[PDB]
RNA sequence: GUGGGAGAGGGUGGUGGAAUUCCCGGAGUAGCGGUGAAAUGCGCAGAUACCGGGAGGAACGCCGAUGGCGAAGGCAGCCACCUGGUCCACCCGUGACGCUGAGGCGCGAAAGCGUGGGGAGCAAACCGGAUUAGAUACCCGGGUAGUCCACGCCCUAAACG
RNA sequence: CCGAGGGUAGGGCCCGUGACUGGGGCGAAGUCGUAACAAGGUAGCUGUACCGGAAGGUGCGGCUGGA
RNA sequence: GUGGUUCGUGGAGCCAUGGGGGAAUCUGGGCGGACCACCGCCUAAGGCUAAGUACUCCGGGUGACCGAUAGCGCACCAGUA
RNA sequence: CGAGCUAGCCCUGGCCAGGGUGAAGCUGGGGUGAGACCCAGUGGAGGCCCGAACCGGUGGGGGAUGCAAACCCCUCGGAUG
RNA sequence: CGAAUGCCGGCAUGAGUAACGAUAAAGAGGGUGAGAAUCCCUCUCGCCGUAAGCCCAAGGGUUCCUACGCAAUGGUCGUCAGCGUAGGGUUAGGCGGGACCUAAGGUGAAGCCGAAAGGCGUAGCCGAAGGGCAGCCGGUUAAUAUUCCGGCCCUUCCCGCAGGUGCGAUGGGGGGACGCUCUAGGCUAGGGGGACCGGAGCCAUGGACGAGCCCGGCCAGAAGCGCAGGGUGGGAGGUAGGCAAAUCCGCCUCCCAACAAGCUCUGCGUGGUGGGGAAGCCCGUACGGGUGACAACCCCCCGAAGCCAGGGAGCCAAGAAAAGCCUCUAAGCACAACCUGCGGGAACCCGUACCGCAAACCGACACAGGUGGGCGGGUGCAAGAGCACUCAGGCGCGCGGGAGAACCCUCGCCAAGGAACUCUGCAAGUUGGCCCCGUAACUUCGGGAGAAGGGGUGCUCCCUGGGGUGAUGAGCCCCGGGGAGCCGCAGUGAACAGGCUCUGGCGACUGUUUACCAAAAACACAGCUCUCUGCGAACUCGUAAGAGGAGGUAUAGGGAGCGACGCUUGCCCGGUGCCGGAAGGUCAAGGGGAGGGGUGCAAGCCCCGAACCGAAGCCCCGGUGAACGGCGGCCGUAACUAUAACGGUCCUAAGGUAGCGAAAUUCCUUGUCGGGUAAGUUCCGACCUGCACGAAAAGCGUAACGACCGGAGCGCUGUCUCGGCGAGGGACCCGGUGAAAUUGAACUGGCCGUGAAGAUGCGGCCUACCCGUGGCAGGACGAAAAGACCCCGUGGAGCUUUACUGCAGC
RNA sequence: UCGAUGUCGGCUCGUCGCAUCCUGGGGCUGAAGAAGGUCCCAAGGGUUGGGCUGUUCGCCCAUUAAAGCGGCACGCGAGCU
RNA sequence: CGCGGGGUGGAGCAGCCUGGUAGCUCGUCGGGCUCAUAACCCGAAGGUCGUCGGUUCAAAUCCGGCCCCCGCAACCA
């Protein structure tokens, strides 16, 4: 839906807020389950290795489930949907019948009171999880893991899926959200659905510090600097580069392709 | 205006202490030397308990 | 009201094959395309033509009409749901409740605009090749918006009987 | 107190004027090309859209005021 | 591929050797500056080994060495203020 | 040897008088087939406004072997981010 | 030794010169003393008072208190001192820190890595104004006290007795436990008032013996209560989860509760007892002591940002950990143990003085600078921590005295004129708070807006209306309205408190930067686009291990550019880059040996070595511009001339479209018209011959925004005509302390010559008794810095690339 | 003169040369008068206010008896800007 | 002033560097087609190569001096 703004102040004319109806009565999480102590800091032992981070709302790490092979069979109720401020999507809290509380990246369609579960069993409706084998080719799915028994690794973002198009001996075939086409193993669990709170893409920061509150601290331009700092450093009056546009760090920016060649991952994929 | 002097008895024990000195090969040699030089005082006198 | 009927009438969801285009495999050799005739162009880096496989998008051949439905714009494969109009028989209830309609309000092809999605063919703009005195055209080979969808706008027509 | 009117200040309509600029009317024999009327030598008209010295062309849908 | 040696790729051995290949046990092996013949010299891939030599914190002797702006930075409670 | 000045990040605490304007949203009324929407009232949003502390350093003057190796007077910006 | 702007030292000159560190301010009397403007005391005066006053923390470390001292330290003086000598002074189970816990970070057995030295590194350990934790109020010291003493009150521990219970962990679970903004109720702190209660005294100078003036009317406190509030559901079955176990927690399932009823827990009120208790006056202290007093110790009001606190409400950026604590069991033990009540005994270590917005910390100084937290009284101004004055409290800033010139700083005022000043209204003025009328273009519909422009503002009396708190009334307190009337030049009567518009440029905007000359139109920014990256991601740091990315997964992450928003971003792929091309050309090591040489008597051993096989890179074929970049010359032509829609030709990879355009871009230039002016190299609108705009180094626009830059007008003034007076601080004169750069020596005149070409110093002439003091600044090519430009030096550094040459990387 | 001679314009203060802009004295004039033209003596005194530009200069505005030229380190920054 | 690029029939361009021959396009002229014109067709003429000079057997061509044309530079002060 997103929340917009009247103009009441300059920047207040654009910002956009996410809505926040599908967050059930349950703002505040789940102690046990999550939180941890989340550590923030922009850099490695000692020196920044990645620009431009830092400042920012204090956050909580939400330790959501990205294998759901433990419970096999056993059925769990979604008990809530609620906020998660270290990923783009929401997360289900559901409760399993064996007791046990765990956290689920919340899919679209996903209703409080629902039934979900777990394995090659598994009515293929939205929240289960199952081995890629034994779901329908043509059916949208995600948190897919990559290699069996190594955990969910593509299509965790907001309003994001992959669909099965075939299938190829033990591998079946996966049309990734970049669009790629991947030989991903067929024993590998992904969970029928999309992604949801798909209007994400839609919101408009509004402003400077909106982009600070989420830690992300002022990028500068090469142009900006000089010589020592960037390739686009000086020179007079502004200047239009003088050279193919670069990285501070020397290499071309716009076109060359930097994934491995030889890298032994290259069997298994099919796309851009 | 402020100066570069504000004095912290932590900051001075903790960053010229003899325990720092001791825990490293620079600081070692450092000692080595003010012991050969017949220096009176190895490291920063940091006073109070 | 009671009981019936025809229909491409509207919306949402689902789905079938034909064909074009691209990728992959086989087999295959020196031209294919195109026109009034040509050339740009495609092709020994293996094209065209044929076989098999996959991908995707849009449009539904036959039925099809000089036909049907809608108040218009319009609406065509197939299935279900949701839903408007309407005709017929019976003469069953109401009992003049009737007709039109300034404003208002909704509807409103195509093209266009917004944000997001998609993009197979086609195709303004644009680039080439011919024709011309020139040709910012007709023809030719390319090709972007767009044509497609969700939602929001736009509100015009030879919206013509 | 009211009060003709004078003063300061700001708005409302109207008229005149303005370098310059837009398209328009009319002005016997100036240049350019041929769009339309015969199938007008690409049927024409049209709403919209982009492009073009110019009529104009083209895309999409529509009309018969054409086959 | 390199270092070492007077040796800087040179005709470049010898001695060390990171990488690849990879023997023999005296009729065995290495060397004598590419190489080959001959004639000779040693016996690799285990270790230990005084003395003659270097130094001068420290003690002593001596100076065609200084003598308080010299001589150590310091003749003096100096690596002090 | 230095981040006891300074530049950023991390962890933990603290500070920001007093006024202004009055978004959403509720609530009632109006409207409609249901709407949209329009009214009040309430509500208390905002790199919003005025202005201290506080963080600045705009303009001028003074100071120039200074009170000060950056200072003082008048003036100005921000002040819930 | 005579010069090295030489080194070290001593002593000169400037010079009794400038200065003596905030313009908050002083005077007098008395003491002491060898000696007083400066030390004590008293009176009078002035200054702070959201401090210039008290309380912390940091830092300092003897600076505290006392006796005796004045050579030095004090910008003078000093009998004084933060100075010199000596002596005394800091008392804790309860405050802070440690024998408690964890954060980032550090450290680090296991493990991994590294020529070495070392670098990572989960468990654990360390790490504090964060979590946990039991003391309130008064008294005494010259100097310490939540530390001593008094009263009232707790906390662990250990051994007992008494009663209860399955007790039991570094293990399970629960809790601790968490944002911002706005907040309700009940209180406390603090504050105002009182005819009431308590008090020494007081009638002054015309009046007042009066609900007269003045001072004061509290503090702490266990239990039990009382009020306000915070917390919490209780049963029973089933139980496969919480990494062993569980009666616990979690998940089902039924009944009871839906309430704070009941349980506990806080805060506040009351509380046995305990304590304080003014002005005044008299004392001798430097200071504190008695007296008032047997003090009184009472009602009303305002009232927090503080307490109840884990309160509530909304929002999006989504808001530490661990222990203490409760509980669940495990081994083990159940003569143990643990809980509860009572008794006795035990309770260590360090800090504790004083300064603490400053003369004791940071700035070489007794420095006008810097320095975190708490309290910060009253009255008035709408409010407040603002401002004026003033409690408490603390100062008069460690040279004085006179004078009353220039000139300077700071201030005040001015006739007539009001920008003529000037590079600019630079500066200074005007304006200024509140309430009430009243407001444009434009606009994104918010704003523009405090647009503009206006009026009201005091005090007196009358009538009158809501709340608050009290009972529904009294008062005390907060807001209103109506009506008469008084006074002054003037009513936010002092202080704090916008000058207003119009039109261009640039940038959207709040924001950020050259600490110590630039705050901008530069940076950033939301947003747009391109491009990389499928996850052991790309990218970055490190040789590595490893870490970041990210405990993220294409709606995500990196790099570049552009920079809200609107309308838009044309054409060129020839060159360069980037991408895509199982062909071909070229291509190193290695594979390959046709073939030739060296030895040898030969077997052999040793070299050279052509075919062909050989990658990526290049070459070549393609594509690609929100990738690097680029986007033409000439000649003619219309029935007035002028001009050229039209044509010819050369060349290109393609020859600038739109939209702007003498511009932040225009040389010729003050282009040319037009407007503003009496007058306009600037400004505003246009034409276009654009030296040399132009479409994401974006193009043309844009409301709002700005200590940005330009032009204009109104309002107002010492900016100016054009000055003048007046104030304070200096300047000057006297007493005191008393520097500085500079300095070849000096007995240091003008003109005209001359001289290395600008003479006090040489020539001739001219003038000129010796020495000072306040002033001006022409000269000594004055001082200051081995010129910052320039050039030289085969001098140095930062920077760039299709300079050379390497190297990391791929 | 580079072990430093501050460099444009303005401002304040001046002062000098005259090849004189004004005023005084003149000769010739194609000098009727008035007003000019032009030349010769003569510097004693004078030699305005603004608009635009950093401007010097210049161009305008309104006046004037006139709106003089040039030197003094494009005089003058231990005097200002 | 310095720098280097050009002057070729009527117009716009070749030609030179490797001297010996001036060619393409358009336009001009005659002929055709048409009712006529333009388009088209068939034929045809037109250049002292800016101007002085030598270099040579011979200069558009190589070299100097002027003549106009075009584009560059003119910097630290
Ligand atoms: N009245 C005509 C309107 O204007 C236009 O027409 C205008 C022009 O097109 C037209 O120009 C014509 C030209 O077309 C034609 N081929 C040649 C002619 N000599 C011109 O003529 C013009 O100029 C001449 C002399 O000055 C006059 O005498 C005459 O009246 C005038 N029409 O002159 C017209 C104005 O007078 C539109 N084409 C027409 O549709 C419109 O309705
Ligand atoms: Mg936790
Ligand atoms: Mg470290
Ligand atoms: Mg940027
Ligand atoms: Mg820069
Ligand atoms: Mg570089
Ligand atoms: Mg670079
Ligand atoms: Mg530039
Ligand atoms: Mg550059
Ligand atoms: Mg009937
Ligand atoms: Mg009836
Ligand atoms: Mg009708
Ligand atoms: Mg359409
Ligand atoms: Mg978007
Ligand atoms: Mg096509
Ligand atoms: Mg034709
Ligand atoms: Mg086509
Ligand atoms: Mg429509
Ligand atoms: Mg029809
Ligand atoms: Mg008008
Ligand atoms: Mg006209
Ligand atoms: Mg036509
Ligand atoms: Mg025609
Ligand atoms: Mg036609
Ligand atoms: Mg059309
Ligand atoms: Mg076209
Ligand atoms: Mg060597
Ligand atoms: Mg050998
Ligand atoms: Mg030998
Ligand atoms: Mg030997
Ligand atoms: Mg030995
Ligand atoms: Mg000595
Ligand atoms: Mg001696
Ligand atoms: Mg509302
Ligand atoms: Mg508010
Ligand atoms: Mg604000
Ligand atoms: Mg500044
Ligand atoms: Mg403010
Ligand atoms: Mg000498
Ligand atoms: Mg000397
Ligand atoms: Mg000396
Ligand atoms: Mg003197
Ligand atoms: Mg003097
Ligand atoms: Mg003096
Ligand atoms: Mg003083
Ligand atoms: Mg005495
Ligand atoms: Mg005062
Ligand atoms: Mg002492
Ligand atoms: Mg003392
Ligand atoms: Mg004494
Ligand atoms: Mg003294
Ligand atoms: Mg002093
Ligand atoms: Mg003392
Ligand atoms: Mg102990
Ligand atoms: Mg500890
Ligand atoms: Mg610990
Ligand atoms: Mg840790
Ligand atoms: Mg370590
Ligand atoms: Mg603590
Ligand atoms: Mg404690
Ligand atoms: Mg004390
Ligand atoms: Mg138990
Ligand atoms: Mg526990
Ligand atoms: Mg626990
Ligand atoms: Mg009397
Ligand atoms: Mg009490
Ligand atoms: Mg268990
Ligand atoms: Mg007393
Ligand atoms: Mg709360
Ligand atoms: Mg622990
Ligand atoms: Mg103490
Ligand atoms: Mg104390
Ligand atoms: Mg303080
Ligand atoms: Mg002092
Ligand atoms: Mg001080
Ligand atoms: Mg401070
Ligand atoms: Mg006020
Ligand atoms: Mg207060
Ligand atoms: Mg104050
Ligand atoms: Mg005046
Ligand atoms: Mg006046
Ligand atoms: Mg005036
Ligand atoms: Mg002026
Ligand atoms: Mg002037
Ligand atoms: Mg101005
Ligand atoms: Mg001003
Ligand atoms: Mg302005
Ligand atoms: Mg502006
Ligand atoms: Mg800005
Ligand atoms: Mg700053
Ligand atoms: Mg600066
Ligand atoms: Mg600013
Ligand atoms: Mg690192
Ligand atoms: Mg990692
Ligand atoms: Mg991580
Ligand atoms: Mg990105
Ligand atoms: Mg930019
Ligand atoms: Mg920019
Ligand atoms: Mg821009
Ligand atoms: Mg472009
Ligand atoms: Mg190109
Ligand atoms: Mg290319
Ligand atoms: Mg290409
Ligand atoms: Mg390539
Ligand atoms: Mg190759
Ligand atoms: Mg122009
Ligand atoms: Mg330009
Ligand atoms: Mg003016
Ligand atoms: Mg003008
Ligand atoms: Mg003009
Ligand atoms: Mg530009
Ligand atoms: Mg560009
Ligand atoms: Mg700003
Ligand atoms: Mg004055
Ligand atoms: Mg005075
Ligand atoms: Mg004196
Ligand atoms: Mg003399
Ligand atoms: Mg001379
Ligand atoms: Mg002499
Ligand atoms: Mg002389
Ligand atoms: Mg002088
Ligand atoms: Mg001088
Ligand atoms: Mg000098
Ligand atoms: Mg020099
Ligand atoms: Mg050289
Ligand atoms: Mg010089
Ligand atoms: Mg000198
Ligand atoms: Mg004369
Ligand atoms: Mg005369
Ligand atoms: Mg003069
Ligand atoms: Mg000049
Ligand atoms: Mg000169
Ligand atoms: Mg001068
Ligand atoms: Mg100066
Ligand atoms: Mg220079």
């Amino acid at each position: 839906a997103v929340k917009k703004f009247k103009p009441y102040t300059p920047s207040r004319r654009f910002m956009t807020v996410a809505d926040f109806s599908e967050i059930t009565k349950t703002e505040p999480e789940k102690s046990l389950v999550k939180p941890l102590k989340k550590t923030g800091g922009r850099n490695n032992q000692g020196r920044i290795t990645v620009r431009f981070r830092g400042g920012g709302h204090k956050r909580l790490y939400r330790i959501i489930d990205f294998k759901r092979w433990d419970k096999v069979g056993i059925p769990a109720k979604v008990a809530a949907i609620e906020y998660d401020p270290n990923r783009s999507a929401r997360i289900a809290l559901l409760h399993y019948v064996d007791g046990e509380k765990r956290y689920i990246i919340a899919p679209d369609g996903l209703q409080v009171g629902q039934q979900v579960v777990a394995g090659p069993d598994a009515p293929i409706q939205v929240g289960n999880a199952l081995p890629l084998r034994f779901i329908p080719v043509g059916t949208v799915v995600h948190a897919v893991e990559l290699e069996p028994k190594k955990g969910a690794k593509l299509a965790r973002a907001a309003g994001t899926s992959a669909q099965i198009q075939g299938r190829e001996g033990d591998y079946v075939i996966l049309r990734l959200p970049s669009g790629e086409l991947r030989k991903v193993h067929g024993e590998c669990y992904a969970t029928v659905g999309a992604v949801g709170n798909a209007d994400h893409k839609n919101i408009v920061l509004g402003k400077a510090g909106r982009s600070r509150w989420l830690g992300r601290r002022p990028h500068v331009r090469g142009a900006a600097m000089n010589p020592v700092d960037h390739p686009h450093g000086g020179g007079e009056g502004r200047a239009p580069r003088g050279r193919p546009p670069a990285s501070p760090w020397g290499w071309q920016t716009k076109g060359l392709k930097t994934r491995k060649r030889r890298k032994p991952s290259s069997r298994f994929i099919i796309a851009r | 205006m402020k100066r570069t002097w504000q004095p912290n008895r932590r900051k001075r024990a903790k960053t010229h202490g003899f325990r720092a000195r001791m825990r490293t090969p620079g600081g070692r040699k450092v000692l080595k030397r003010r012991r050969q030089k017949g220096r009176w005082r190895l490291t920063p006198a940091v006073r109070k308990r």
